[PDB]
Parts: structure tokens; sequence; C-alpha cells
């Protein structure tokens, strides 16, 4: 979520994600600690007995077989973290999440009932527009000329600015906001 | 939109939507409170003949 | 005059009570579910004095207070059965509603509107009391649907979930095939016995027939 | 109203378990509560013998007379069948919410 | 409802599960310490150890950036700024 | 459920008996002199008791007396116990008149069928 | 080996078991590629006007507005009367109509055709 | 594989800049500045209102006006049992006849 | 407050269904590495729980003393 | 009362619920057999089942074959 997607999945991390899809279906299947570790140790031992292939067609025709082998044998039901996005207390608290320029819509009396907290809104508000033009600066001397080509961002290079593109990531609302 | 990534920091979060990129025809009844076309752990021919 | 009468209505009415408060400081602090939670027991008391009413000498009465309006031959008014049924299932649901409130009073502490997840509740139960309590197919229908609608309101009460919106509408949709048979029930019952009224329902319909009694089967 | 009485005690408990352990719903996830949480554990424990019908609980004064009659009226005997075999099957999912909550080794985090 | 996370506890928590990874000589792990560089381990180790870490903390670390804790200091940075800790 | 359904759906259904039909014999047929069934409550006291149709049986007197016996001791739920045997053992005798109806109604079937087949073997030969 | 998968319209076919997920030539690289430029693309020009501090509104969509107008008012002027267009819609727009119409119509004979034998069972019949 | 040096940076800053942020988003000690403008007793109070009102009103509207039209409020009859005493009309209903007694 | 997290040496595979776990795939010629990790979950106040039956059972031993109490106070009441 | 939060070890306890949950089991339990002990009847049944094949031909009105 917090990186950049490549244009593609590399064979290493293929594998790697049908590794950890798999060991948390045979969980699922597993339910016991002890059963898990031993089958997770058996999972772990063909990946090892596999581990190294010269021949890159034959890996990725392993690969698939064991793609196949995973969709037949998949837990019709896997465990997911409340959390995660199958979890049941996925996107429970996204009604919750309000803004600061809803913030900034209130009335005086309502701004007066925080009175510290909004001058250092004022201040994050200075700093905001007192860092824009060195941003977009900064994003447009250190584009190719084609344009984009990924979706990565750079970091400040000097000692008095900001990461380009920052405001809305670093005043993102709270995890549990309410 | 339920096949589409969860995991990917899309514009519109809800939707699973970026800003600017073409919109399918049937996005009014392909969202995720609606039709759903992902892939099941069983075959939709098998499913109908054991419901049935 | 007959206590019976005023006691359940009374326990109806102090159910419909706090909802009248909701527009109020005490509904505006932290005192409101423990506010709700208090006169759902006190509702259940009052519930529990017509059943042993009834657990002596079998009492049962309908009260047809308010008159509606007439369509010509048909009378609608705002009547109550208070049989056997209604003196049992009412002090039951009042329990457990009691006790589900303290269980929320628990459970949803960290909830910004607990007020308005118990005002919710309450209007569940006075729908469900309707449901119950009602003599007449318009006023069971009413019942109906305000279950219905406090069902599709209540699982949807995380509005940013979307699971949680198609799982209320899903409920909403099987619920309205459920309500094509009450409505067709209800349509059969009036054409045919002029009346929506269990007591002239069961005094003219000696032998009732398919159509009704599959549209009550299927709205079931 | 047997229904209603062991049914909302026995969702409580199941609410409570779920409070207690982080909003977790996974019974693959439960487990160590027999002893972890006592009271919720026996409450839970009463339920399930009331809901199969446990030979003088509230379920019993419904639950046996439902099936005494099933039994011994004119009936469909497709319908009695399935009837019995639901309340085997009821037993069944009882035992397994027990077996996977409360028995056994914790699988929560630490 | 439950204690809020602190930048110490997730380091000492992710530390535990680290020490108790046996292919980890206690005695030299530092929240420093790369996972491949200097503890020689590799891919499969690395992925069970987040998933170990997915246990610890009841959630799950996406593979996108999963890929990229090659340090226990990583990880309590990633974790801190998931869950909103500061302090 | 019992040996009669299976002897019935996995046999001759001819020998064993109708429920929807039953009897298909005169009363009086192999008994001599019977004697009519006896009511004890009347019509006006059954209407007067509110009993359910269902419940207007010739057992209606001992729950005519239940529900006296439960109406007056109200708070004390447990004292109607020989009330509510009494009405039991009367329906228990109930049934077991009607178990007495079936099995007269099977084994003159049967005796029927026999009387039948003599008759044909006379016949033939 | 295991039984396969068979993919259906409202249950795909998941992309570890699509086969050009294993066959990639160096052609299908530089079209992915391509389309994460188009994407970076895209993305960079909304994160600007997004996190422009002076910018009070919406950020008109035209992908959006494409939708909206190709789902309204481009369908007529694309339209044309073929075949396959005119069957579709004599069959959509008319037949409904005469099927309920016979089945109205059939109905309410046979009612009144009872009505008039006297054989229609109407006592309490008195709201209509 | 890992982290690029400008995604390490960028990482960094942002997350001292998200720190910083909620420390803010912390309250003062006198941040909610408001404007100026038994436990029997309660259940008192509570009783007599919520419960004593109702039940007053509700028994006004009942015997005064909801049975003044005829219908309203219809009771269905008590039960008679044999060997009973109607108060109506000091009227006694008979005993039923002698059972055909079994053991 | 300031809770402290119990010295991780204690955390032992031993005397644990992970030790038989350890002993079939050394027997396979394999190890799992996890096994501390999740032996905090059999040792403690977790290490013995009782069976399905024995769940059943909880309140058994009090009442059934509680009911020969009771009936035999009924008894006696009958007899005088 | 405050319970410190545990981290891989067994939960703080109160001996307030341990009694509760004690006393409530054995409630149940002592009021199973005791009202198994009252009326068995409402499970073991209150009346013989008769067997028809015992009931003769001449109180149940059957008159001989050859008759
Ligand atoms: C009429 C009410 C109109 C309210 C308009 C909005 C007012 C407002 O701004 O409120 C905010 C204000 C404070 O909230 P806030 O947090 O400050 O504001 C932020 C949000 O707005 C807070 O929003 P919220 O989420 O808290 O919403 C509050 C409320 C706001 O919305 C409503 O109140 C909607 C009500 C209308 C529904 C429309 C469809 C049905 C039409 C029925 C028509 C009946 C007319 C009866 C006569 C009405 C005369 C005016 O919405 C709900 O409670 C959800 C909908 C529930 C509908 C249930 C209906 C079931 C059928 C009832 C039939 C009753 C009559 C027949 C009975 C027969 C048997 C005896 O709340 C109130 O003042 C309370 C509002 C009313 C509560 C619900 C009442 C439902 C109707 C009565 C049902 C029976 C219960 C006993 C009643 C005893 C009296
Ligand atoms: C209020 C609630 C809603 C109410 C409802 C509202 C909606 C429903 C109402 C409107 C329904 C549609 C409008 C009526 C039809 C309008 C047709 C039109 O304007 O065509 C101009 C349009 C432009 O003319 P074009 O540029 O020369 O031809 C372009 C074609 O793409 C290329 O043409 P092609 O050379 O490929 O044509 C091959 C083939 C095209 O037709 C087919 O392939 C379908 C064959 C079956 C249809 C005919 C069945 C009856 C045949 C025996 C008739 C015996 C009569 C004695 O031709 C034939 O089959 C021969 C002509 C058949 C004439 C039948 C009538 C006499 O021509 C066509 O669309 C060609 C087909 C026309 C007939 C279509 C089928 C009509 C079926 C009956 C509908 C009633
Ligand atoms: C009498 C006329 C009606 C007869 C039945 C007509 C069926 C028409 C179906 C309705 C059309 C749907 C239009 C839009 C509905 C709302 C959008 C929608 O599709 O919601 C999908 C929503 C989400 O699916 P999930 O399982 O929750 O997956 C979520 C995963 N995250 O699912 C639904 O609610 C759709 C359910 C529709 C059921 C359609 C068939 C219903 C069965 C009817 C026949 C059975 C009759 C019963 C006989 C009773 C015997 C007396
Ligand atoms: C508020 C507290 C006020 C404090 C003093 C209490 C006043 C008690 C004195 C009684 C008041 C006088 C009174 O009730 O007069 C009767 C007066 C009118 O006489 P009717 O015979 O009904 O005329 C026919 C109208 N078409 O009735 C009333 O006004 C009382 C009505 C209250 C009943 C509940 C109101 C119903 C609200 C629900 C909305 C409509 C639901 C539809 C019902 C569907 C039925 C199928
Ligand atoms: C295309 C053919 C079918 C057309 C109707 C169904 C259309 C699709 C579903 C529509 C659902 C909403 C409307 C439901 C209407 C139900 C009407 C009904 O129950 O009719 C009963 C019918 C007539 O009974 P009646 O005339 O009253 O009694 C004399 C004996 N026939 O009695 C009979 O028909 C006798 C058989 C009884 C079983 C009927 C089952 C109907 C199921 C309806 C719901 C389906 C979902
Ligand atoms: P680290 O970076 O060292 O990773 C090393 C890797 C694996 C990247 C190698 O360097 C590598 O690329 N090796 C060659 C490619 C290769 O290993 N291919 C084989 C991959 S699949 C494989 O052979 C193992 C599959 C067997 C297990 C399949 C699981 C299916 C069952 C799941 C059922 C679901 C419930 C149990």
């Amino acid at each position: 979520a917090f990186s950049a997607p490549a244009a593609y999945l590399t064979h290493q991390q293929k594998v790697l994600r049908l590794y950890k899809r798999a060991l948390r279906h045979l969980e699922s299947w597993c339910v016991h600690r002890d059963k898990y570790r031993y089958f997770a140790c058996l999972m772990r031992a063909r990946f090892d007995e596999h581990k190294n292939e010269k021949d890159m067609v034959k890996a990725t025709q392993l690969l698939r077989q064991a793609e196949e082998e995973f969709w037949y044998g998949q837990h019709p039901q896997p465990y997911i973290f409340p959390e995660s996005p199958g979890g049941t207390s996925y996107e429970r608290y996204e009604c919750y999440k309000v803004p600061e320029w809803c913030l900034d819509d209130w009335h005086p009396s309502e701004k007066a009932m925080y009175p510290d907290y909004f001058a250092k809104r004022e201040q994050w508000k200075r700093l905001r527009r007192e860092s824009w033009e060195r941003e977009v600066k900064q994003l447009q001397e250190e584009t190719p000329p084609g344009g984009p080509r990924t979706e990565a961002l750079p970091p400040a290079r000097k000692e008095g600015d900001l990461p380009p593109l920052w405001w809305h990531i670093v005043t993102r609302p709270r995890e549990r906001p309410m | 939109q339920q096949e589409r990534d969860p995991w990917y920091d899309w514009d519109h979060p809800d939707l699973r939507l970026n800003w600017g990129e073409p919109i399918h025809w049937d996005l009014d009844m392909y969202i995720r409170n609606r039709v759903d076309t992902s892939p099941t752990p069983v075959s939709w021919n098998t499913m109908c003949k054991h419901l049935f | 005059m007959n206590p019976f009468a005023s006691l359940t209505l009374t326990t109806l009415t102090i159910l419909t009570i706090p909802i009248m408060m909701s527009n109020s400081n005490i509904y505006k602090t932290n005192l409101y579910p423990n506010y709700v939670k208090t006169t759902v027991s006190y509702a259940f008391t009052l519930s529990l004095v017509p059943l042993l009413m009834f657990m002596h000498t079998g009492q049962e009465m309908i009260i047809s207070n308010w008159h509606w309006m007439t369509l010509q031959t048909v009378e609608l008014s705002l009547s109550f059965k208070m049989d056997y049924f209604s003196v049992m299932f009412i002090p039951v649901a009042l329990f457990v509603t009691w006790s589900i409130m303290e269980f929320s009073m628990w459970y949803m502490h960290s909830d910004p509107f607990i007020n308005r997840f118990f005002k919710y509740l309450l209007l569940f139960l006075i729908t469900m009391m309707i449901l119950v309590t009602a003599n007449n197919l318009f006023q069971l229908f009413i019942g109906w649907e305000g279950v219905g609608i406090m069902s599709f309101l209540l699982i949807g009460w995380w509005h940013g979930r979307t699971d949680a919106n198609t799982a209320a509408l899903q409920a909403i949709l099987y619920n309205r095939i459920g309500d094509i048979g009450f409505v067709l029930s209800m349509a059969w019952f009036l054409t045919h016995s002029n009346a929506w009224d269990l007591q002239q329902i069961f005094m003219l319909n000696n032998e009732c027939p398919n159509m009704p009694l599959i549209g009550l089967l299927l709205a079931a | 109203c047997m229904h209603a009485f062991f049914k909302a005690m026995l969702f409580m408990c199941s609410g409570s378990i779920i409070h207690s352990l982080n909003d977790e719903q996974d019974i693959r996830k439960m487990g160590g509560l027999y002893k972890a949480m006592p009271f919720t554990t026996t409450a839970l424990i009463i339920g399930s013998l009331a809901l199969t019908g446990m030979p003088y609980l509230t379920g019993f004064y419904s639950k046996d007379l439902i099936i005494e009659a099933v039994n011994m009226s004119y009936t469909n005997a497709w319908a009695l069948l399935m009837t019995l075999i639901a309340t085997s099957l009821t037993a069944a999912y009882s035992t397994r919410i027990i077996f996977f909550a409360f028995l056994g080794k914790p699988r929560f985090p630490p | 409802d439950a204690p809020p996370l602190t930048l110490e506890a997730i380091k000492d928590r992710v530390l535990y599960v680290l020490k108790l990874y046996d292919k980890i000589d206690p005695e030299k792990l530092s929240v420093n310490s790369h996972f491949m560089k200097d503890l020689g381990l590799d891919s499969l180790d690395q992925v069970e150890i987040i998933m170990a870490m997915e246990d610890e903390f009841g959630f799950e670390i996406p593979d996108i950036d999963a890929e990229k804790l090659m340090c226990p200091q990583e990880i309590v940075d990633y974790i801190a700024d998931k869950k909103d800790v500061y302090e | 459920m019992g040996a009669h359904l299976a002897r019935r759906y996995l046999g001759d259904a001819s020998k064993e008996p109708d429920p929807l039909r039953m009897p298909t014999f005169p009363p009086d047929y192999g008994f001599p002199e019977r004697k009519e069934r006896e009511m004890v409550a009347t019509q006006q006291e059954m209407n007067d008791a509110q009993l359910m149709l269902q419940q207007r049986d010739y057992c209606a007197h001992y729950l005519i007396q239940l529900l006296k016996c439960k109406r007056d001791s109200f708070p004390n739920f447990l004292a109607c116990k020989h009330e509510q045997h009494d009405w039991d053992y009367c329906e228990h005798l109930d049934y077991v008149k009607r178990m007495k109806e079936f099995e007269r109604e099977r084994r003159l079937l049967q005796r029927k069928k026999r009387r039948e087949q003599r008759e044909a073997e006379m016949a033939r030969g | 080996s295991f039984p396969k998968y068979k993919p259906s319209r409202l249950a795909t076919l998941p992309a570890t078991l699509d086969p050009a997920e294993y066959d990639i030539s160096p052609e299908t690289r530089k079209a992915q590629a391509e389309r994460l430029a188009i994407r970076s693309r895209l993305k960079r020009e909304y994160l600007l006007q997004y996190n422009d501090p002076n910018r009070l509104g919406v950020i008109e969509d035209p992908a959006l507005i494409r939708w909206t107008y190709a789902r309204s008012a481009n369908i007529y002027p694309n339209f044309r009367p073929t075949p396959k267009t005119s069957l579709l819609g004599a069959l959509f727009g008319i037949g409904p109509l005469f099927f309920w119409y016979y089945v109205f119509k059939t109905d309410r004979d046979k009612k009144e055709k009872l009505i008039q034998e006297g054989k229609l069972d109407q006592t309490f019949n008195i709201s209509y | 594989s890992g982290y690029t040096p400008d995604e390490k940076l960028r990482l960094q800053q942002l997350r001292e800049l998200r720190r910083r942020w909620l420390k803010d988003q912390e309250l003062s000690p006198r941040e909610p500045v408001l404007p100026p403008r038994y436990k029997t007793y309660r259940h008192s109070i509570f009783a007599v209102t919520h419960v004593l009102i109702p039940v007053w009103i509700i028994h006004y509207y009942l015997k005064y006006h909801v049975t003044a039209k005829p219908y309203t409020v219809v009771e269905r009859k008590p039960r008679i049992f044999p060997g009973d005493t109607i108060l109506e009309t000091g009227e006694v209903i008979p005993l039923m006849k002698e059972f055909p007694d079994q053991h | 407050s300031k809770m402290e997290l119990p010295d991780y040496k204690q955390w032992k595979i031993e005397g644990t269904p992970l030790e038989t776990v350890q002993e079939k795939l050394a027997a396979r010629g394999l190890r799992d590495p996890w096994g501390r990790n999740e032996a905090w979950r059999y040792s403690g106040g977790f290490a013995n729980n009782v069976s399905f039956v024995g769940a059943l059972l909880k309140g058994f031993k009090w009442g059934f003393a509680a009911f020969v109490v009771a009936v035999g106070a009924e008894y006696y009441l009958e007899s005088q | 009362v405050h319970i410190e939060p545990r981290y891989r070890q067994f939960p703080q306890l109160t001996r307030s619920q341990l009694i509760q949950a004690e006393f409530f089991s054995a409630t149940m339990w002592f009021w199973i057999l005791w009202r198994f002990w009252h009326d068995s009847d409402a499970v073991l049944g209150h009346f013989p089942y008769p067997d028809p094949s015992q009931w003769t031909d001449e109180e149940l009105g059957i008159l001989p074959d050859d008759e």
C-alpha cells in the first residue's frame, strides 16, 4: 500500500507470494499450532527441494503446476485478519474519517473552543503554503521529458525543503479517528 | 472492482478507481455493492449442478 | 376499568417515551443509554403485571382506541389485540431487550454514536411491539415494515463498510419479496371479506383458500 | 419464547468472546477460553445444553414436545427424517462451537 | 479499549519474536542487523519472519510492502507508521 | 414410524388398514352387543368452559376439572397434579381405544382376505 | 492430475491459473512498462492537482465525463437500424405488452363468463 | 528486494512529519474551552414521571373516552366451569354428573 | 502500567507436542525454527485443559452434593 | 477492578467471577438432577405402550374364519 508497484512481478516475487499464500491456507486447514508447524516445515522442504533450478522454463512450469495445486487445494474459507480486505472489521471506521479541509469550515465559536490546536494548525498551513512552489519545481526538474515512468516520488534534496507531494500523506486521518 | 486489487493506493479507495483511467461501460453494475465476477474455489458449472 | 388495557397501553407508551427525549440535553449527554435501559426494565415489570392477570383467569381483550378512516364500508382503526400471544411475548421481548441493552452499554462503549445506537434499538423494540400487538392487517404491516427498515438501518451501522451496505440491501430485497406476499394476502382479504381485522377475517373465512394462505406463507 | 432466551444469551456470549479477543470472530484463532473466561464459558455451556434440549432446561419444554408431535402425527416422511437429522446437526454444531472456542490451547495473539 | 502501542513496545516485541527465531543468533542480533547481509537468511526466511510479525501484531503486511522490510528497525518503523504510533 | 408402515408399503396394503378410510367394517360386525361411548360433559358445559374444539373429546370433563383447579390455585401452579394425571390417563385410554380399533380393522381385513382366498380355491376346485 | 477449474462470466479465471501469465514475451514486458507509464502520468497529474494548496473545488474527471456522456447522449447518434436491433427492439418492446394483454384478457373473460353463468363466489365482496 | 536510498529517505522524512502531525493532534490541558452558558431519588423521580403520568393519562383516556363508544374495548367472556357461582345474579352453575371413575 | 515482557529464555519446546513435531521432522531430516514462539501457548496457565465431557460436567460435583442434601431434607420433611 | 494485560501468559482471573461461574454451573446441574428425581415421566414416559398382538380376537370382535 505504501510502496509504488512495478510494471511486473519477478519470478522471485511470484514464488514468494505463492509461498506465503500456501502457508496461510495450510494454517487455515491445520488449525492447531503443532500440526501447522509440522506441515509448514514440509512445505518449506518442498520449496527448498525446488530452490536450486538453473532451467528457468522448468522453474516456471513448476510454479504453474504449484499454482494449479494451490487452487485445487485452497481452503474455501481461509482465515482473514479482521482489518484485512476480506476481514470482518474491514472498512468499519471509514465513516469516522473526516478531513482537515472540513475542519476549517467550523464556526468561530467552535474554533474558539480549541485555541491551542488551531494555532498549530495555522503553523502547518503556513508550512504547506511556503513549500508548494519548491515541491513543484523539484518534481518538474527531476522528471524525464517523456514523463513519469513510475509512481515513485523523490525525497527532499535540500536542507530546508520537504518531500514533494506530502500534505495528504502526512495529514491523513488516524486509523481510529473517533 | 472486487476483482481489482485492494492493496493498491487507488484514487477512489471504495470504488477502487484511479483518476483519468477509462471507466468500464458497466461500472454501475460491477461496483462492490453489485454483481461480482471474482473466481470461486469451485467451478461455476459444478456449483450449478450441485445446487440444482 | 380493568387495569389490563391500561397497563398494556402504558407499557407501549413508556416504550415510546424516550424517543421523544431524543431532542434534549440528556440525548446530548452520556446518560442516554442508561436512561433507555432503565425505561425498558420498567416496561418489563409493567408488562409482567398483565401476564399475571392472564395466567390467573385467561383474560384477553382487543382495544380499538382510535378510529383512523372509513373507506365506505371498511373501517380502519388503531386496534391492539391483547391475547395470550401478546401478553406472553411482550415480557419475554422486554427482558431480552433489557439484557441486550446492558450488554451493549458494556460492548459499544467506544462507539461515537452509542446514543443513536440505543435510540435505534428502542425504535426496533417499538416497531416489534406494534407488530405483535397489532389487531388488523394494516397495523401488522406497519410493524412489519418498521422492523424491516430498522433492521436495514442497524445492519448498515458502519456506513463506510461496503459489505455492511450490501447486507442491509440484501435483507431489504428478501423482505420485499415477503412483502409482495403480504400485500397479496391483504388485498385478497379485503376484496373477499370487506375487512382487514382478525375478528371479521376469522368469522367470514370458515374454509380459507390457497391464495390468501400462500400469500401469508410467502410473507412468513 | 425459549429460543429467544437461550439464543440471545448465546449471541451475547459470542460477543463477549469477540470483544475480549480484539474483534476476532474466528474459532480457528480462539482457544483456551474455558479457563481464560470462566463465566462466559459456563453461560455458553448452559445455553448450548438448553439449545440442544437438555432433559429439563428451557429448550426441553418446547423442542422435546415438538419432536414428539412430529413423530406422532400424520406427517411427511421426508419432513420427519429431515427434522431428526437437523436435531442431530444442531448437536453437532453446538459441539463444534464449544470444542473450537473453549477447549485446547490458545491460538490468539500473544 | 486496548492500551496504545509505543515505539519501545513495538521494538521489544519484534526483537522478542526474532530472538525466538532459531536461525537468528540472539547474541549478535541488533535492531540494525540486516536479515540477509549480516544475518545470513534468505527470501523464504524473510517471508516467515514477516508472517511471524503478522501473527504477533494481529495485522497483515501486504507483499508489496513486506519485501522491503529487511531490518528490525524497518519493521518497527513500518508498524508504528501504520498504527499511528509517534512515541 | 413403525412396522405397520413397512408392512403396508413394502408388502400387502390390501391387508393393512387405510388410516384415511378406517373403519371399513360395520361396528357390529363381530360384536354381538356393543355399547355406545359415554359422554360426561354436556355441550353447554363445554361451551361455557370455552374448550378448544380439538379438546372437546370424551375426556373433556377431566380437562374442565383441571382448568377449574388451575384457576382456583393460581399462585401455586404445582397443585393440580392429580387433575393433570386424570386428564392424561383418560387421553391414554382414548388412545388405546384408537389402537384397538386399528388392530381390529387390520385383522378383519386379513380375515376377509383369507375368506376370499378360500372361496376362490373352492371355485377353482 | 487435479481437476481443472472452468472459468465462467460470473466466475472469472484467476491470474495464477492464466496460461498467458507464464508465457511472457519481451514485447509483453514493454507493453506492461507502457501501461505503468500511462498510469504514472495520470497519477502525477491527479496528485499535483490534489495537493495544490490553492485549489478549492472538484478535480474534473474527463474519464467520468466521457462515461456519463457515452452512457446517455452518444447512443442515438451511433444507433443504426439493423436486423439485430430491429428484432431485439420489436421483441423486448412489443412482446411483453401482447403477452400481458392476452393473460389479463383471458382471465377477465373467464371471470365474466362465470359471472354471467352465476357460479362465481361473490358473497361479502362489497368493496371494489 | 528492498528499499532504494531515495525511497528510504522519503519514508524517513514522511514519518518524521507524520509523527510531528500526530503530536500536534494531541490536546492541551485547558483545550476544551467550554462557553459559560442519592441514587434512589433519581429512580423515584424517573418512576413518578415516566410510569405514573402515562398510566394516569391512558387510564383517563380509556375509561372516559375509549370506553364511551360501543365495542371499542371488548373482553373475552370469562370461562364458566361446573360447580361455580355467577356473581352477576348469584347463580349456581351445577356440577358435572358422576364420573365412571377408574382406579 | 508499563508491562514487562517475560524473559525469552524460558520458552522451550520440551514437554510439549512441539517436541514431538520436532522429533518427527528430525526423522524426516528437517527442522522447524519457530518452536518456542509457539511454545508460549503450551506452558503456564494453559498447560492443562479439560475434555469435552469434563467441560459439560463443570458444576456437577457441587450440584450433586446439593441435590443429595435437598433430597435428604425433603425425605425427612415428608417423614415428619 | 483493573486487570493488567499479560504478554504470552494466562490472564489475571478474579475470585468473584470464578465463584459465580461455579455457582451457576452447580445450579444448572442441581436443577437437572432435582427435576429428574421428581418428574422423570417427562423423559421416560408415564404410561405403557400396549402390544396389539396380545389383544384377543374375542375382545376385538373377530369371528372365526369358518364362521
Ligand atoms: C416476485 C418478483 C421477484 C422474484 C425474484 C426476482 C429476482 C430479481 C433479483 C433482483 C435484481 C437485482 C438488482 C440489484 C439488487 C442489488 C444489487 C445486488 O446485486 O446485490 C448483490 C447482493 C450481494 O451479494 P453477497 O452474497 O452479499 O456478496 C457480497 C460479497 N462482498 O446479493 C443480493 O442481495 C442479491 C439477492 C437476489 C436474489 C435473487 C433470487 C431470489 C430468490 C427468489 C426465488 C425464491 C422464492 C422463494 C420461495 C418461497 C416459498 C413460499
Ligand atoms: P530467496 O530469494 O532465496 O528465494 C529463492 C528462490 C525461490 C527465489 C529461487 O532463487 C528460485 O527462483 N528458484 C527457481 C525457481 C523455483 O524455485 N521454482 C519453484 C517454485 S514452486 C515450487 O516448486 C514449490 C511448490 C510446491 C508447493 C506448492 C503448494 C501448493 C499447496 C497449497 C495448498 C493450499 C493449502 C495447503
